[PDB]
RNA sequence: CCUCCUAAAGAGUAACGGAGGAGCACGAAGGUUGGCUAAUCCUGGUCGGACAUCAGGAGGUUAGUGCAAUGGCAUAAGCCAGCUUGACUGCGAGCGUGACGGCGCGAGCAGGUGCGAAAGCAGGUCAUAGUGAUCCGGUGGUUCUGAAUGGAAGGGCCAUC
RNA sequence: CCGACUUACCAACCCGAUGCAAACUGCGAAUACCGGAGAAUGUUAUCACGGGAGACACACGGCGGGUGCUAACGUCCGUC
RNA sequence: UGCCUGGCGGCAGUAGCGCGGUGGUCCCACCUGACCCCAUGCCGAACUCAGAAGUGAAACGCCGUAGCGCCGAUGGUAGUGUGGGGUCUCCCCAUGCGAGAGUAGGGAACUGCCAGGCAU
C-alpha cells in the first residue's frame, strides 16, 4: 500500500483540516475524479478505488494518483487506560479539502472514464464528482 | 516513557524596542550568536548579549552587503 | 587573485577604524608608485593626499617606485597635513604587510610629526 | 631558495656513446658515463620496426620451392 | 637555462607561426613541474615514506614537502593528517634544468620504450606521467637501493587548449608515440 | 572526573596562591604560569604544589 | 541540568505529550599578531583499486566547529604559524532574570602584565549543559580577639579542601 | 584475453511538471506586546510603604491546541 | 568644461552572472631581475626588494546585447481583530486590516570626495 518508505518523525500531533485544496486542476491526463468533501482517506480506500477503476478499464490507458497518504495515524491497545506516552501507528491517511483533484485518467473514451470513475467513488468515503481538462 | 524531559526557558528576546530612551549599559537584546549586530556606541558581550555603551535611544536598521541587522544607538 | 585577497586581508582593520571614529592615513602601493591619503572619519572625504603621481614630488625622485619614493611621500603628505590641522592619526597597511615600502612611508611621517 | 637544507646541485659532465657530451647541473657529484643518449636512441633516431607478421604463405614458398 | 634559451628564440617564434598568436604573450609557455610519489606502505613503517625523500630530493636539488593525507579513509585504513608522500615544486632555473635532463638522459632509459603516449593530457593542455622504477635517472646509485620506486612527473602549463599544449610539448622534441 | 586540583603557589613568598586542575597522566609535569601576587603587587613565577 | 517542538509571530505556559543530550574536556583546544579558505564530482596521472598522495577544471560552504540540538560564524567564531599567561588582583555606572536563596551581562576607574610599528585587543574557550545550600571539621595566611596580667589554646577575617 | 549482438525488464544525477510537514523556510499577515506624543473621560482608577487576612480540590461555555476515537458531563495547557 | 584612469566611501543583486565587441600617451596589470631587506612546512607561485626589454594574451576597466538571476503592480483569492449567525471536526454575514503565489511589466545600477593624464 502507498506509505512513506520512511520519515524525519513516527508520530505526528493531530491537527485540523480547514483550508480549501491545491491542486485542483487535471494536469495530467484528460478526465480527474475531483473531491467535493474534506476528511481523511486511507491507503487502504486509495488501493481500493485504483483496484476499481483499473479492472473496469482492462489496462488502458493512464492512471495517475495525485493524492499520497503521509499522514500516520496513532491508535491505543483495547483495554487500557488513557496516558502512559502516544498511541503506536496503524494506518496512514492523506488529508483532503474541496477541490483536491484524486485521480487522473487518460487514453480512454469519455463514457468509459464516466463508468470507471463512478466505480472507484463507491469506496470512498468524501463525496465526489467527475472533471475534464481546460484550455485555460 | 523514554520522553518527559526538557529545559528551563531562558527569557531571550528584544528588552528594548526601536525608539525607547536607555542608560549606558542597558541590555538590548539576549540571543545565541549575532542575529543582531552590535553598531554604533553599542557593545556585543561574551554571550553575544548587545548593550549600550552611551545615553541615548535606540535604534534597528539594515545595512552592509548581506542585509545584516544591526542595533544603534542615536546619542538623542 | 591578488586585490581580492589583499582587500579581504585589509577589512577586519578597515572596519575597527571606523567604529572607532578615527581619522586614518591610508596608503596604496603599485610596482612602478606609492601613494597616501588621508580621510575623514566619515570615510567618505579626503582632507590632504601625497604620491608619485603629482609631478611636484616625482621630479625629485630617480625612481617612483622604491624605498625612497616611499620617504618622499612618507614627508610631503605629513607636512600638508601638519600644516592642515591633523596631528593624531592611525595607519591603514590595506592588506600590505607593514614592511619595505610602506613602512619606509610611514617611519618617515613619524619623522614629520604625524603622531601615530 | 632556503639555506643549507637542500643537497649540492653543481656541474659535471655527460659523456654518452657517441662522443655526445653536455654539461648539466645535477647531484651525482661526478661525471657519467652513459650509454643511450637522446641521439644513440632506436626511437628518437628513427629505428625501430613493429615485428615482421604474415610470413606463412611467404614461408612455406620459401621453405619448399614446390610445384 | 639550455631549454630555456632553446625556448625563447627557437620555440617560441616557430609556435609563433603557426597559430598566428598575434600577441606574443599568447604563445603557451611551461609554468612548473611537480613530482608527487605517494607512499601508503607508510603506515605499515615511516622509515620508508622519509627513504623515499631521499630519492626525490636526490632526484630534484631541493627537499620534498611531506603530503598529509586530507581526510580519513577506512579504505586503506589511514586517517587525517598522517605522513603518505611527497612532492617537489620546481619552478624556473631548476625547472627548466630538471627538463633539459628528463629529455636527454632519464627518458631514454626506460626498460624497453616506445616513446611516451600523447594521449595523457588533462583537455586544458598539461601533461602528466608515470615512471616504474627510479633507476632512470643517474641521480640515484643503482647497487645502493632498498626498493624499485615510481613517481608522477606533471607538466603544468598556460596552454589554453590540450592541443595547443602538446605542440609546446613537441617543439621541444618530445618523445612521443 | 580525571582532572585533578593543584595550588600554584607565589615564588615571593607571600604564601598567596591560585587555585587549577590537571591531567597528570597525559601531561605530568609540573605547572609553572607567571601570575600577579597581590601581596607584593607584582608579577612573579608561580609553580605547581598540591592541594 | 541543557537543546528543539507542542507554545496560539514580545516574555512565560501543562500532561506517565513528541524527539535528543549533560554529571566533561583543554597550559592550549586560552591571549595576541601575521597568514589562510571548505564539501563533492569530473579530467589526466608509478605501484594505487569506488575511495590515499600530485596536477588541472567545475563548484561555492552542499564543509568545518573537542562532545546533543538550536541559533550563529568569511571582518570568519573554521584552518596554520611566531611570540606569550588577561584562565590577572582590587572594584564597578547601569541592566537582565528570579517568591526568595540566588544566577547572568557589563562599559569604565586603580594597580601590575602579554601581543602589536601602531590604532588597538585581552578579567578563559562561537554561545547556551558539565552541577550541591547550611552545619561540622581540615590546610595555609592574618596591623583582629585573647575570661587577673604576659603568652598560649580556642574564636573571627581572607584563601582553599 | 577483451569483445560483439541484443535489450520482453530496473533507473542515479540533471531537466520539466503535481503535491505534503509540530520538530521544513530564498516569503509573510490580522491581532497582541514594548516605547513616545496628544485630547476627552474616569470618586487615583496607578505605584510605594505599613496593620489584618482568606486562598493554593475549581466547574462549565466560546475561541486556539496537546492527548484520546476532532469519543466522553474525558484529560492537560493558553485566553475571554 | 569634457573624456579617460587610480584611491576611499555611500548604496547592497533594478546594482549579480553569461554572451559579444573594445582599450595601453598616462594609469593599471601581466612582465624583467634577485647577491641584497624579507620570504617558501619544497618552490621569488605567494609574500619582499631592485627595475622597465615586452604585451594588453590573461586579468582588469569600459561599451553593447534580455539566455539566466533580480525587481514587480492593478485586480482576485487565502487568512484574521470586533459584532452577529448556521446544516457548527467546518463555514457564512456586517465592518476594519489584507497576504503569499502568479500575471502585465521593469531592468545591462545610481551617487559623493580626492588625485593623475589627455582635449578644449
Ligand atoms: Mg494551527
Ligand atoms: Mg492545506
Ligand atoms: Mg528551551
Ligand atoms: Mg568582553
Ligand atoms: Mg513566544
Ligand atoms: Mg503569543
Ligand atoms: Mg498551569
Ligand atoms: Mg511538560
Ligand atoms: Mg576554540
Ligand atoms: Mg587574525
Ligand atoms: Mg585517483
Ligand atoms: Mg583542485
Ligand atoms: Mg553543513
Ligand atoms: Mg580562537
Ligand atoms: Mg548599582
Ligand atoms: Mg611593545
Ligand atoms: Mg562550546
Ligand atoms: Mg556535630
Ligand atoms: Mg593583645
Ligand atoms: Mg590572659
Ligand atoms: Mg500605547
Ligand atoms: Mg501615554
Ligand atoms: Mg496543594
Ligand atoms: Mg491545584
Ligand atoms: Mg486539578
Ligand atoms: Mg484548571
Ligand atoms: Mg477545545
Ligand atoms: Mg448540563
Ligand atoms: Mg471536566
Ligand atoms: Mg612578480
Ligand atoms: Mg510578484
Ligand atoms: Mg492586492
Ligand atoms: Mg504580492
Ligand atoms: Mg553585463
Amino acid at each position: 500500500m502507498l506509505q512513506p518508505k520512511r520519515t524525519k518523525f513516527r508520530k505526528m500531533h493531530k491537527g485540523r483540516n480547514r483550508g480549501l485544496a491545491q491542486g485542483t486542476d487535471v494536469s495530467f491526463g484528460s478526465f480527474g475524479l475531483k473531491a467535493v468533501g474534506r476528511g481523511r482517506l486511507t491507503a487502504r480506500q486509495i488501493e481500493a478505488a485504483r483496484r476499481a477503476m483499473t479492472r473496469a478499464v482492462k489496462r488502458q490507458g493512464k492512471i495517475w494518483i495525485r493524492v499520497f497518504p503521509d499522514k500516520p495515524i496513532t491508535e491505543k491497545p483495547l483495554a487500557v487506560r488513557m496516558g502512559k506516552g502516544k498511541g503506536n501507528v496503524e494506518y496512514w491517511v492523506a488529508l483532503i479539502q474541496p477541490g483536491k483533484v484524486l485521480y487522473e485518467m487518460d487514453g480512454v473514451p469519455e463514457e468509459l472514464a464516466r463508468e470507471a470513475f463512478k466505480l472507484a467513488a463507491a469506496k470512498l468515503p468524501i463525496k465526489t464528482t467527475f472533471v475534464t481538462k481546460t484550455v485555460m | 516513557t523514554r520522553n518527559g524531559r526538557d529545559s528551563e526557558a531562558k527569557r531571550l528576546g528584544v528588552k528594548r524596542f526601536g525608539g525607547e530612551s536607555v542608560l549606558a549599559g542597558s541590555i538590548i537584546v539576549r540571543q545565541r550568536g549575532t542575529k543582531f549586530h552590535a553598531g554604533a556606541n553599542v557593545g556585543c558581550g561574551r554571550d553575544h548579549t548587545l548593550f549600550a555603551k552611551a545615553d541615548g535611544k535606540v535604534k534597528f536598521e539594515v545595512k552592509g552587503p548581506k542585509n545584516r541587522k544591526f542595533i544603534s544607538i542615536e546619542a538623542e | 587573485d591578488k586585490k581580492s585577497a589583499r582587500i579581504r586581508r585589509a577589512t577586519r582593520a578597515r572596519r575597527k577604524l571606523q567604529e572607532l571614529g578615527a581619522t586614518r592615513l591610508v596608503v596604496h602601493r603599485t610596482p612602478r608608485h606609492i601613494y597616501a591619503q588621508v580621510i575623514a572619519p566619515n570615510g567618505s572625504e579626503v582632507l590632504v593626499a601625497a604620491s608619485t603621481v603629482e609631478k611636484a614630488i616625482a621630479e625629485q625622485l630617480k625612481y617612483t617606485g622604491n624605498k625612497d619614493a616611499a620617504a618622499a611621500v612618507g614627508k610631503a603628505v605629513a607636512e600638508r597635513a601638519l600644516e592642515k590641522g591633523i596631528k593624531d592619526v592611525s595607519f591603514d597597511r590595506s592588506g600590505f604587510q607593514y614592511h619595505g615600502r610602506v613602512q619606509a612611508l610611514a617611519d618617515a611621517a613619524r619623522e614629520a610629526g604625524l603622531q601615530f | 631558495m632556503k639555506k643549507d637544507i637542500h643537497p649540492k646541485y653543481e656541474e659535471i659532465t655527460a659523456s654518452c656513446s657517441c662522443g655526445n657530451v653536455m654539461k648539466i647541473r645535477s647531484t651525482v657529484g661526478h661525471d657519467l658515463n652513459l650509454d643511450v643518449c637522446s641521439k644513440c636512441h632506436p626511437f628518437f633516431t628513427g629505428k625501430q620496426r613493429d615485428v615482421a607478421t604474415g610470413g606463412r604463405v611467404d614461408r612455406f614458398n620459401k621453405r619448399f620451392n614446390i610445384p | 637555462a639550455k631549454l630555456h634559451d632553446y625556448y625563447k628564440d627557437e620555440v617560441v617564434k616557430k609556435l609563433m607561426t603557426e597559430f598566428n598568436y598575434n600577441s606574443v604573450m599568447q604563445v603557451p609557455r611551461v609554468e612548473k613541474i611537480t613530482l608527487n610519489m605517494g607512499v601508503g606502505e607508510a603506515i605499515a613503517d615511516k622509515k620508508l615514506l622519509d627513504n623515499a625523500a631521499a630519492d626525490l630530493a636526490a632526484i630534484s636539488g631541493q627537499k620534498p614537502l611531506i603530503t598529509k593525507a586530507r581526510k580519513s579513509v577506512a579504505g586503506f585504513k589511514i586517517r587525517q593528517g598522517y605522513p603518505i608522500g611527497c612532492k617537489v615544486t620546481l619552478r624556473g632555473e631548476r625547472m627548466w634544468e630538471f627538463f633539459e635532463r628528463l629529455i636527454t638522459i632519464a627518458v631514454p632509459r626506460i626498460r624497453d620504450f616506445r616513446g611516451l603516449s600523447a594521449k595523457s593530457f588533462d583537455g586544458r593542455g598539461n601533461y602528466s606521467m608515470g615512471v616504474r622504477e627510479q633507476i632512470i635517472f643517474p641521480e640515484i646509485d643503482y647497487d645502493k637501493v632498498d626498493r624499485v620506486r615510481g613517481l608522477d612527473i606533471t607538466i603544468t602549463t598556460t596552454a589554453k587548449s590540450d592541443e595547443e599544449g602538446r605542440a609546446l610539448l613537441a617543439a621541444f622534441d618530445f618523445p612521443f608515440r | 572526573g580525571i582532572r585533578e586540583k593543584i595550588k600554584l603557589v607565589s615564588s615571593a613568598g607571600t604564601g598567596h596562591f591560585y587555585t587549577t586542575t590537571k591531567n597528570k597522566r597525559t601531561k605530568p609535569e609540573k605547572l609553572e604560569l607567571k601570575k600577579f601576587d597581590p601581596v607584593v603587587r607584582q608579577h612573579v613565577i608561580y609553580k605547581e604544589a598540591k592541594i
